[PDB]
């Protein structure tokens, strides 16, 4: 996609993370799951919903066909008022088709866009103190919490709290 | 180790959108825009009835046609409904001038108030109740007239007199009323009819100006006539006076509307019933909250943008690339 | 303890905002405003050149010559048309003036017209030239007068109404709009003093144009103190073409006619003053002085405008969302 | 934002960065302060301006409405010319509003884009030599003179110059 | 030295450009030009059918049969006109066409007409066929001629012109489109000499349609050596439609007449001085052939057949391929 | 360009990578060439193919301008045929010209990310077995023969078989 996250680095959705559109699993010795990111679901949802309304608003005046008869001496004028009512009928109808498909285009591109920045995020934070598994996944070199994966999902992760044990593991 | 992963939502959608880039892709969450079903039939629009023409035409009724006598008293309407079949319109032949201009006007209206514009009495020392005809019947006598025009005959007695009217629109409404000028086939129905030497009709108001004299002629045979009848119609505005003049072959006007003033004229097949719409289309009633209807761009009330679309369906959420299970 | 060094972006006191598909109400520290909605309520020159004042005059008043519409009277030229709402010297003796807008769309097509006499009074022989005049066409100085560029041709005192004859060749660079009539008494009576009995007639032709009308004489609703009403006429003889006139009686003559000199025209019906300055840009409601390139204030204008639209506020980011501390 | 860096990442702005678009905040032992970078801020204001005199330059025709005088006999034709001037009005007042709200969304991205192309540039010249901390923020493993920051700001850096002096430390 | 893995992207010598909202001038590997320029200087063949070529007659020369454009008399087929902006026989004798505009845009929506015999010289009683001709109408060999759709009726040497009646009833399937006129002398004199004394009547009617005009007498200015006027008309008959002429003098009356069809396609009538070859087309403009797979042309709005989009760019280049950025050489 | 990579942090284009859009350049002991990475450089392909018909099918309707004759009584009408057929000429040739910009400038968009995607896999695949050189380049801190080179094109490289080697002479230098 463009981004390269979505269907991409990160080759597969997950139908088991159902109360968000982007996220983080987690395999601890306490166990595992899938739980949404609140904030970039939220400000994803607040966009989308934004530009479905601006585009309905936009879309929200009509041209208006009319019913009048033209006698057999008004070919020309009859004429006139065909080529102007298909025309704005035509008009309408590439204004509405184009913009769909360049809109959808653009909205899967920013859900790719704010995928590949939960995953900066955390591989940032990480550094050497986990392992770039492929498919946006990292392996700790250290025993990682409960509350030690809260502390990434909300970006305070203590790196220097792990540094030695992580080493120590790392080329062990 | 311990794993963090990082990811996206899939689910069970099987709904597709296509893009610039790419066709037929499967999103998670999406909504249709257009609007592609209707209710085949008219209803009300803001509560209000609209007025079935039935078996006649425009010109049928407010003419006055004595077959569309259904219809004669005052109307108010939503929209109005011809059908495409009426067969009761123009009974004696001959051409309602203006007739595209008198549609528009008449489609611009919501309601109209029938009323006794010129009483018979008002022309002196003619005779106001020969002016039937077998062209013209009513579903009980075989000759009669259009209820609100006035076919004036000369009296037993040898000669047609100058006659004259004035109609003065002390009212707040413009008034919409109708007259024709007979056309005899020959120079015998002219004379039988009215008296010898050239005839004239001639109206004026304020702003108006009409004068017209028999074109005497025989014409293909309709409903076996070979005369003709020209039919005229005029607005007179709310202060203004009417007057009119002749001596002869005038279709003097009776009964006139109060008019009172978007609207439309269908063209339809479909049923009336007693049902509600806020949007009326020419096929059918939309009731929907979606921005675009490929059902038609000619309506009444409230509707989506009309394009010639099957589909406008926006991605709101994101690529759906579920696990596969087997 | 290290060392630093950042990467970052400006931000400033801006709390000018814009909108975007995802967004409404962004902060942003650089914008432009791509659309005027001020304009000054008054009509100025454009090109350098006034426009028409026609005061207390409809149109109809002034190219027809009402006598109360003197101060116009002559020549003049024009970047625009001003017509007042209220003007009331119009057509002073009732009747229509036939095919009347496409009259106004010609004239507002128009630059310039130079006046001159199409047919001195001598044109018409036998008749009387001095006393077709009207209690109902007043001038300020005399209570009966008649159109400046019309003459209502009148019996002699003795011998009835000749066929009267006119013609006028058009030899210049610039087409000919000119007016004529046909009178329609009230009255058989009124018909036979003023043209004699007999079936009367109005003939005109050119190479391209037909007329011809004969007298419809009935009693119309009184205006001005008239049952009788005037038919008005107007065409356009263009140059190389030669006019013939030929008339019975009823004959409203052209007298006084226009040379018309013809871009985009405007005729402007407002009550806005005229001011000594200067425009671009004019407005129905009034000059837009502005580099923008959209506007709300009218579809309706002369000169060079920005595009109208119905929005009130264009405004595109240039620069990034403002997020001070 | 969509490549993450404006209020992002990089959670603010700088009111004291008054020369540029983009740019750097350094802290040393000889004092603080902040510097644009001249070069993309000036091809930003470079795009932008394209951008917005291309879209003043392809609004630049003109539909005229006219207001001819039609008779009470031209209803049908002076409804034609009305229901035809809305009609042009309804489309070019959709055309110039989504065209705002559109090109504003992009723009927005473009900054975003910008700064963060910035923010790579560097951390690819500063390698181990610096510690890439969450905020868009580099804390340096040597000690970085006002003619180190500029070498870093002139993409001049010298990695090897510094490696060994860094390595002590980011062990040390 | 160590072994190496870069990644990058192609570059080619292409220096095409093109441009976009952030920037002008950009060269780049593969594009695409939408729209085309170019066209062919004529006119041609477009659903294997020729075009009706005028030459130096009008539309209005044509159908009313002015004697010099006998070479375009009786049936025609086409699938658009061309009328030539300089041909000189039209009107001849002087006076108006009406309806002109729209009769125009009624024979433009014609495929075919079959010329045919409507009103016979017969049909009129008591009259003079044959001395309605003139010196303004003249054939290429006869000096003084008339229109062949029209017979000039006259009295005869008895000093009445009768009333004259026919009546055409149209039992085809075709509506038929037809002319006639009204004459008008310059003279109560020539008015006089060519028809009756006292008040002249032209009346005319269908089921759906009434005609009546009188002469209009008077001294015009010159044209064709002619200070009298012709008032022509037109009308069409409908399917089962009935025609009854009648008149008392001054009559231009129906001869022949044109059996219509109706055309499926736009059509179109083309004023221009482009060639018509033996070439075929799918797309023809007013300026000439379009022979392209564009999605735009800058050539003409005006056309018949399928025909790109008309806009008044110069250039609508996609970019297709990268920016492209070759290595300098020395 | 937007994502930094095309006339960015890698410099200039290949002429010598013929067969697709996007590449890599590779030298070891055994050689050195160009290849293009099939994959990406079709799906662009695909991508662009579908855009370019997309705007060819949107923009397949056409206004119709006609030859009508309009009299000297026809000045209004005349004229209102005149403002209808200019006024779509002025909304179609602005939505082309808008649509061109828009996009070109999008497509080049696309292309830059594709590259910068493709070199982000590499660098994400080699972590520190090899040394950033400037300009998109890498090298390995080992020898990489050419079923070595071939893997990292296929996404199958082996950071653990290689990163004992790479550790030695990351050291000495
Ligand atoms: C009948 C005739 O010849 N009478 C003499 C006039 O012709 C002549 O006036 C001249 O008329 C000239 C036109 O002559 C034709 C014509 O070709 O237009 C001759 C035609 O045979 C005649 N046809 C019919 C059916 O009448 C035709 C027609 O009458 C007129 O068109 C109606 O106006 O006229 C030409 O216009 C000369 O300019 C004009 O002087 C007069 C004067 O010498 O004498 C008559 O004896
Ligand atoms: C026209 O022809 C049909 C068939 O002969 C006939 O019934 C009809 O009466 C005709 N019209 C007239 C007016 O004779
Ligand atoms: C905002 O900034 C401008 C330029 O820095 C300055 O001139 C102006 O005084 C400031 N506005 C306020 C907050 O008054
Ligand atoms: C009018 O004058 C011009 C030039 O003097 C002349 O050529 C033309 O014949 C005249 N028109 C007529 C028919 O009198
Ligand atoms: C770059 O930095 C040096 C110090 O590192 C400085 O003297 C020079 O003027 C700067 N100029 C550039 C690279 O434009
Ligand atoms: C290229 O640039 C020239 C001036 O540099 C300009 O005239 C032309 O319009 C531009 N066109 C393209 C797309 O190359």
């Amino acid at each position: 996609g463009i981004f390269g996250a979505i269907a991409g680095f990160i080759e597969g959705g997950w139908t088991g993370m159902i109360d968000g559109w982007y996220g983080y699993h987690h395999e601890n010795s306490q166990g595992s799951g899938y739980a949404a990111d609140r904030e970039s679901t939220q400000k994803a949802i607040d966009g989308i919903t934004n530009k479905v309304n601006s585009i309905i608003n936009k879309m929200n005046t009509q041209f208006e066909a009319v019913d009048h008869e033209f006698s057999n001496l008004e070919r020309r004028i009859g004429n006139l008022n065909k080529r102007m009512e298909d025309g704005f009928l035509d008009v309408w109808t590439y204004n509405a088709e184009l913009l769909v498909l360049l809109e959808n285009e653009r909205t899967l591109d920013l859900h790719d866009a704010n995928v590949k920045n939960l995953y900066e995020k955390v591989k940032s934070q990480l550094r050497d103190n986990a392992n770039d598994l492929g498919n946006g996944c990292f392996e700790f070199w250290h025993k990682c919490d409960n509350e030690c994966m809260e502390s990434v999902k909300n970006g305070t992760y203590d790196y220097p709290k792990y540094q030695k044990e992580s080493k120590l593991n790392r080329q062990g | 180790g311990d794993k963090i992963c990082i990811g996206y939502h899939a689910n069970n959608s099987t709904t597709q959108v296509d893009t610039l880039l790419e066709k037929n892709v499967t999103v998670t969450h999406s909504v249709e825009l257009l609007e592609n079903q209707k209710e085949k039939r008219f209803c009300k629009i803001m509560n209000k009835a609209p007025l079935d023409l039935k078996d006649c035409t425009i010109e049928g009724w407010i003419l006055g046609n004595p077959k569309c006598d259904l219809l004669l008293g005052d109307q108010s309407w939503s929209y109005i409904v011809e059908r495409p079949n009426a067969q009761n319109g123009i009974c004696y032949p001959g051409v309602l001038n203006e007739l595209e201009e008198l549609k528009a006007f008449i489609g611009s209206g919501e309601r109209v108030e029938r009323f006794e514009m010129f009483p018979k009495s008002t022309w002196a020392g003619v005779d106001t109740s020969r002016g039937v005809t077998n062209a013209c019947p009513s579903y009980t006598i075989d000759s009669s007239f259009y209820r609100n025009l006035v076919w004036i005959v000369k009296t037993d007695s040898a000669t047609y007199p100058v006659i004259k009217g004035t109609y003065n629109n002390t009212g707040t409404q413009p008034i919409l009323y109708f007259w024709g000028v007979h056309h005899p086939l020959d120079t015998t129905v002219q004379d039988n009819l009215y008296g010898s030497g050239d005839k004239y009709v001639r109206m004026g108001t304020e702003s108006m100006n009409f004068a017209k004299s028999p074109e005497i002629a025989a014409r293909p045979a309709v409903n076996d006539q070979r005369s003709r009848i020209d039919y005229y119609w005029s607005v007179l505005r709310p202060g203004e006076t009417l007057n009119v003049e002749s001596n002869g072959n005038l279709i003097a006007p009776w009964y006139a509307y109060k008019f009172v003033s978007k609207g439309a004229v269908f063209k339809s097949d479909l049923p009336i019933e007693n049902c509600d719409a806020t949007c009326q289309t020419i096929t059918g009633v939309l009731r929907t909250n979606k921005t675009f209807q490929n059902v038609s761009p000619l309506w009444i009330g409230e509707c989506p943008k009309y394009v010639k679309s099957e589909s406008l369906r926006l991605a709101t959420g994101l690529r759906n690339v579920p696990q596969i299970a087997t």
